[PDB]
């Protein structure tokens, strides 16, 4: 048999159903989703790091003047300073007064820290989504399997076919431009190759970690070596990595909505609790059992013994059952009004057992099916007196949950009063319209 | 090796959480809702402060 459903893309909440293929006992299905791995296809655009400016040795040609070519180097400068009198230890280093050459070659290249740290910039695409799922059916124990989230992939979890249809919403935390740094990512636009703004982010732009081309753009300028001391004084803007670290934004993982955590080595956002998932699970037929074998259960009476609409299962109730023979039953409420803690109850004759449940409505009306039977029970729940707790919401709230059955009475009597007053008017207009107009005649 | 700021003194009121913080060193506190709107909040705390 095939069972299809839909499920909250929630991370700790189990999803409980009963498959019902007729003529067999209902069989209890549990799906638990333990991570949500949304894997975006990415391409590394360029990497970046602190620059380092290598100033090769200057050329000091004494009398006369050399000229220097534009050798291909990132952000290369070479300027000849005429009128130099470089004055070293043990003599000045040149025999001319003026008309001497100080060539002042400067050149900028990737620092060695780039090997260990680098804010590599990607370009995010739609990619694929997958998840690790945990199933429990019948008396078979827990069976876990990773699964591609797309309808077109069998993903055989054990002995059953699980097809997980494409995620209801296509939201992704990542925009098209992302930059990964260390253990985190940033939803930052990056001035891409060769558009480097000369001082904020893209001072260096290296196509890969070990690339021979480097689009330095750092606004290197060279100055006159003062007072005849040999050196190549170079003035230029500080590193873009400096200012990007200082004025770094909040990391995406600290801003990503829907409780989305981020991991790195696939650049994946986990535990991303958006929308819902369709499910289509084709269970083995062998796990079923003929209804004629199944016990009859009858004269069911369930009473809520104490409930309080807490997140955790803060309602206890009791069901008095009478039985045909020893055996197992699944108990789940077919409707979202309650979630039942207990998967299965394996049951003797003529007895009264207790089940825990969680709910937020202030008069729950669960219709709970024990062993292909039915029983409906309701009662008051009270506010569970803690304010903030750390257990996520086991139940799903619906709008018609908070109305306290006097407020329900109050709005009912109010709406009835308006409607009946207008109806009284309508009847009065009709009866005067006829008794007084047409009967006098 | 990094430092651990003293664990915040935490106490609850109705739908609000109130952290008394006593940073010995300047400390970064980030908060983010897990709903549709992240509503991030990121501030550095130098002196002992309370925050709601
Ligand atoms: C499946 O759920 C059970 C519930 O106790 C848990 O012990 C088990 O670790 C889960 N599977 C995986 C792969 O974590
Ligand atoms: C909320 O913050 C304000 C401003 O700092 C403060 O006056 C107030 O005491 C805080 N809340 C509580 C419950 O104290």
């Amino acid at each position: 048999y095939e069972h299809t459903a839909v499920m909250p893309n929630k991370v700790g909440i189990p999803y409980k159903a009963l498959v019902e293929r007729p003529g067999y006992a209902p069989v209890h299905l549990q799906i638990q989703l333990v991570n949500t791995r949304i894997i975006p296809s990415t391409n590394l655009e360029y990497i970046t790091c602190k620059y380092k400016t290598k100033v090769p040795s200057p050329v000091v040609k004494c009398c006369g003047a050399t000229q220097c070519t534009s050798k291909p180097h990132p952000d290369y400068q070479c300027q000849v300073f005429s009128g130099v009198y470089p004055f070293m230890w043990g003599g000045a280093y040149c025999f001319c007064d003026t008309e001497n050459t100080q060539m002042s070659e400067a050149y900028v290249e990737r620092s060695e820290e780039c090997s260990i740290d680098h804010a590599k910039a990607y370009k995010v695409h739609t990619g694929t989504v997958q998840a690790m799922v945990n199933i429990t059916y019948g008396s078979v124990s827990w069976r876990s399997a990773d699964v591609y989230v797309n309808g077109e992939t069998p993903a055989k979890i054990g002995d059953a076919k699980l097809i997980i249809g494409p995620l209801s919403s296509a939201w992704s935390p990542f925009d098209n431009k992302v930059v990964v740094y260390g253990h985190e990512v940033y939803n930052y636009d990056f001035p891409e190759y060769g558009t480097g703004k000369a001082g904020s982010f893209g001072d260096l732009q290296s196509r890969t970690s070990t690339s021979n081309d480097l689009y330095a753009n750092t606004n290197l300028k060279l100055q006159r070596p003062q007072a005849g001391i040999v050196h190549t004084p170079f003035t230029q803007v500080p590193s873009g990595f400096e200012r990007w670290k200082k004025d770094k934004g909040a990391p995406l993982n600290d801003v990503a909505p829907f409780g989305c955590s981020i991991a790195l080595e696939p650049l994946r956002a986990e535990n991303c609790a958006v929308g819902s998932i369709p499910i289509s699970i084709d269970i083995p037929d062998a796990a079923f059992t003929r209804i004629s074998e199944t016990p009859t259960v009858s004269d069911l009476e369930c009473k809520i013994t104490e409930c309080t609409y807490a997140f955790d299962f803060g309602g206890i109730a009791t069901v008095a059952y009478k039985s045909s023979k020893a055996g197992n039953c699944p108990i789940h409420s077919p409707s979202g009004v309650a979630v039942i803690k207990e998967n299965d109850v394996t049951l003797a004759e003529s007895g009264s057992f207790t089940f825990h449940f969680s709910t937020a409505n202030i008069h729950p009306a669960f219709k709970l099916q024990v062993c292909t039977s039915a029983v409906t029970c309701k009662g008051d729940c009270k506010p569970p007196k803690d304010h903030i707790v750390d257990y996520p919401a086991q139940h799903t709230e619906s709008f018609t949950s908070a109305i306290s059955a006097t407020a329900w009475s109050w709005i009912k009597v109010l709406v009835g009063g308006t409607s009946a007053f207008i109806v009284l008017g309508l009847i009065a207009t009709a009866v005067v319209a006829l008794v007084l107009f047409f009967h006098r005649h | 090796i990094a430092t651990l700021a003293p664990e915040p003194l935490v106490e609850h009121k109705h739908r609000t959480l109130i952290l008394h913080l006593h940073p010995d060193h300047p400390t970064l506190l980030t908060t983010r809702s897990l709903g549709s709107d992240a509503n991030p909040t990121r501030q550095w705390i130098e002196r002992p402060t309370t925050v709601n």
